[PDB]
């Protein structure tokens, strides 16, 4: 009936790199928000303008780059050339995008909550 | 559900199982905490999944399984990854002793 199929069910090398390379994209801006969260609290600590203004860029620039993605994600997800496995990747794609980007907005106001 | 559908929803559940088995040791191999995300959302789609053969066994290996999951965005430490893969196993036990009960009906 429904496309149960096998346990190895990738399908599409284009597909499978592109995956891959928005999974390390993922794990990188997660690293660069834990390192922005320790630069909050240094910043909470000094006050520093300039600490306030390149922590606003680089969230600004994971923030783009994370609308992008969740964007082409949701289309993705709304293709009918999708097989069990290819859905629920996406759909948990989605899914973390949404998370880091929630994580990223909050990190953005506590960190404009400052004074500078 | 007739034992056909009840026999397709087993061996999806079981495919499933073997997913979120490998991705639970790729997020642990690469520390990160989206993967962990990641495979804790494909568990959460397979218990959905698992909820709907209304199978006792089934919804109680379920609800180990739920409670061995961490909550929200947290990563699972190390002997609760254990018990995740452990919970994984036993979940795999009796999805195929039920997959195998299924096609026992069948015949006739």
């Amino acid at each position: 009936l429904v496309p149960r199929g096998s346990e190895d069910k990738w399908r599409n090398a284009f597909d499978h790199m592109l995956m891959e390379e928005f999974e390390e994209k993922m794990d990188q801006i997660e690293h660069g928000l834990l390192m922005l969260s320790e630069q909050y609290k240094e910043l909470e600590k000094t006050k520093s303008k300039e600490l306030k203004e390149q922590i606003l860029r680089e969230l600004t620039i994971a923030e783009n780059y994370l609308r992008g993605a969740l964007k082409f994600m949701q289309q993705e997800a709304k293709r009918t050339d999708l097989n069990m496995f290819e859905r629920y990747n996406f759909e948990t794609a989605v899914s973390t995008i949404e998370i880091l980007v929630k994580d990223l907005a909050e990190l953005a106001k506590k960190v404009k909550a400052v004074k500078s | 559900l007739p034992d056909e559908e009840k026999l397709k929803l087993l061996d999806t559940l079981l495919t499933m199982v073997e997913w979120v088995k490998e991705l639970l040791e790729e997020s642990v191999e690469k520390n990160s905490r989206m993967r962990h995300i990641r495979a804790v959302m494909w568990a959460e789609y397979m218990l959905e999944i698992a909820r709907s053969l209304e199978d006792e066994k089934i919804l109680e290996i379920a609800e180990k399984l739920e409670k061995a999951l961490p909550e929200k965005s947290k990563m699972f430490t190390k002997e609760e990854y254990e018990k995740l893969m452990e919970v994984l196993e036993e979940l795999e036990e009796v999805l195929e002793e039920k997959k195998e009960e299924v096609e026992e009906r069948i015949e006739g």
